[PDB]
């Protein structure tokens, strides 16, 4: 813009370029998301307008804060708070070795931000480390709402082509057209496991089939009794029955019994069985903690 | 009166009543402009299915009732405004991540379209969420749309 001095390029987002900038009047450091409006990449403004609409209504310390939107030229500039790094880069800086208390802090803050979105009827649908911003304060912020949507209005279906593959729940992998807040709860469980280990994705599948196998191989294959509507989903196919007796101990070594119990509650295959963000924050894993 | 065609007619009849200066506007004109966009997006492969559903028409009406001035001076202007509201409904409620600008743009001035987009979001972002989060508000808007016939 003309109110802002560009200091450097942070990277590319889902629909624009991200810069670190300084407000020439208040001297505050901000982040700018710039979006070209004279496209040859035709649909990009659409996701930006959606992000603006949602973030205007999502004001919470653990959700990245949109301050302003400027329209100045052939571009839309969104002005956000600046954050120092994303969780993916943070994993590289600390050799994927988080202290257990930072593991707890990051999950807690993620669940607070996600709880706030869910209670305001918004699904994020792109929960992954790169969409989590970290401050030197140690504050964590949910960012990048370009794939997010409001929910509640009667709808035929939602898109099943949501969430990066590694973070997508089994029901959506089986092609579920209707999902709730549960979709983001699975992804948060996936992140929890990265935090509580060595910062590598728990389920790095190469495609939908591989992804489902990875999940079932660790967690066990759900039975009809645990998940009666599983066989009725649009892209259901029979999987092998892997036992539910596989230990999580070595998969998340930073976690105690209480931590492993919360993880298993997030990583339920049946979305109806998945713990809500509100209930996860009441979990004994967070009972002796800092903020409240 | 929960059919898509019926509600679209209700919206067309509402727009004719709202825009009193437009003496030669047919209530079928808005219906035609909306259907054309949805059909073109389908045929050109931007979407798998049509966006114009009963609930999305209620959503669009909720935007139009607050955004569209009684003082609109031309049919062309109405179309530009309505298509702005439609494009924001696609961006907010649609199942694809992006929709292109071309079917929605009827003005020579692109920058007036983006300015109107931001002005509408500034006015409506709260209600756009509320109509999802509050089923009684949705029902009230759907009832109002019906009573426009
Ligand atoms: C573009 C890549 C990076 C992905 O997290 N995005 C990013 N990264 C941000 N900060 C982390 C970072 C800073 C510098 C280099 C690399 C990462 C950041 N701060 C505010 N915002 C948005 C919400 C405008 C930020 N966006």
């Amino acid at each position: 813009m003309q109110k802002y001095e560009k200091l450097e390029k942070i990277g590319e987002g889902t629909y624009g370029t991200v810069f670190k900038a300084k407000n020439r009047e208040t001297h505050e450091i901000v982040a700018l998301k710039r979006v070209r409006l004279d496209d040859d990449d035709e649909g990009v403004p659409s996701s930006a307008l959606r992000e603006i609409c949602l973030l205007k209504e999502l004001k919470h310390k653990n959700i990245v804060r949109l301050h302003d939107v400027l329209h100045s030229d052939k571009k839309l500039t969104l002005v956000f708070e600046f954050c120092d790094q994303d969780l993916k880069k943070y994993f590289d800086s600390c050799n994927g070795d988080l202290d257990p208390e930072i593991v707890k802090s990051f999950l807690f803050q993620l669940l607070k931000g996600l709880g706030f979105c869910h209670s305001r009827n918004v699904l994020h649908r792109d929960l992954k480390p790169q969409n989590l911003l970290i401050n030197r304060n140690g504050e964590l912020k949910l960012a990048n709402f370009g794939l997010a949507r409001a929910f509640g209005i009667p709808v035929r279906c939602y898109s099943a082509e949501v969430v990066t593959l590694w973070y997508r729940p089994p029901d959506v992998l089986f092609g579920a057209k209707l999902y709730s807040t549960s979709i983001d709860m699975w992804s948060a469980g996936c992140i929890f496991a990265e935090l509580a280990n060595a910062g590598r994705p728990l389920f790095p599948g190469n495609d939908v089939d591989d992804q489902l196998k990875r999940i079932f191989r660790l967690l066990g294959t759900p039975t009809e009794e645990q998940w009666p509507s599983m066989t009725k989903l649009p892209d259901y196919k029979p999987y092998p029955m892997y036992p539910a007796t596989t230990s999580l101990v070595n998969v998340v070594p930073k976690l105690n019994a209480t931590g492993r119990d919360l993880l298993q509650n997030l990583l339920k295959c049946n979305p109806v069985q998945r713990i809500s963000a509100e209930e996860a924050l009441q979990h004994p894993y967070f009972s002796d903690f800092c903020p409240p | 009166q929960a059919s898509t065609s019926e509600l679209l007619r209700c919206l067309g009849e509402f727009l004719c009543r709202r825009c009193y200066r437009l003496k030669h506007l047919s209530p079928t004109d808005p219906v035609l402009w909306l259907r054309s966009v949805d059909r073109s997006l389908l045929l050109q492969g931007w979407q798998d299915q049509g966006f114009i559903t009963p609930a999305n028409v209620v959503f669009l009406y909720m935007l139009c009732r607050d955004v569209i001035s009684s003082e609109v001076g031309s049919d062309h202007e109405l179309q530009a405004v309505l298509l702005t509201c439609l494009y924001l409904s696609y961006s907010y409620m649609g199942n694809e991540i992006s929709y292109p600008l071309k079917p929605f743009l009827v003005e020579s001035c692109k920058e007036a379209f983006w300015d109107r987009c931001l002005s509408v979001i500034n006015l409506m972002s709260s209600k756009m969420l509320q109509i999802n989060a509050d089923p009684h508000y949705f029902t009230q808007v759907f009832s109002d749309l019906k009573n426009e016939s």
